[PDB]
């Protein structure tokens, strides 16, 4: 164990680090941005997403 | 509940052939009329 001090330390403050792992190109996605969606015209040349 | 099972008379091992059941599909891509490796 590490000696968490208040501000005797001064620096080594604590550090809260979180890390996200995304992985794509995978089956249907759960997780997306809040873009919403439209339409779904066909025989027509559309940009999709 | 959990016990020992008496009774364990030890047998020899049995052995077979894999024959053609191996593989799986390594990804979600619909890939067809193709040979992909
Ligand atoms: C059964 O035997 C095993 C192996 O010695 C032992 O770990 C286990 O505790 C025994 N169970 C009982 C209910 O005596």
């Amino acid at each position: 164990s590490y000696g968490f001090q208040p501000t005797n330390g001064v620096g080594y403050q604590p550090y809260r680090v979180v890390v996200l792992s995304f992985e794509l190109l995978h089956a249907p996605a759960t997780v997306c941005g809040p873009k919403k969606s439209t339409n779904l015209v066909k025989n027509k040349c559309v940009n999709f997403n | 509940q959990c016990v020992n099972l008496t009774t364990r008379t030890q047998l020899p091992p049995a052995y077979t052939n894999s024959f053609t059941r191996g593989v799986y599909y390594p990804d979600k891509v619909f890939r067809s009329s193709v040979l992909h490796s």
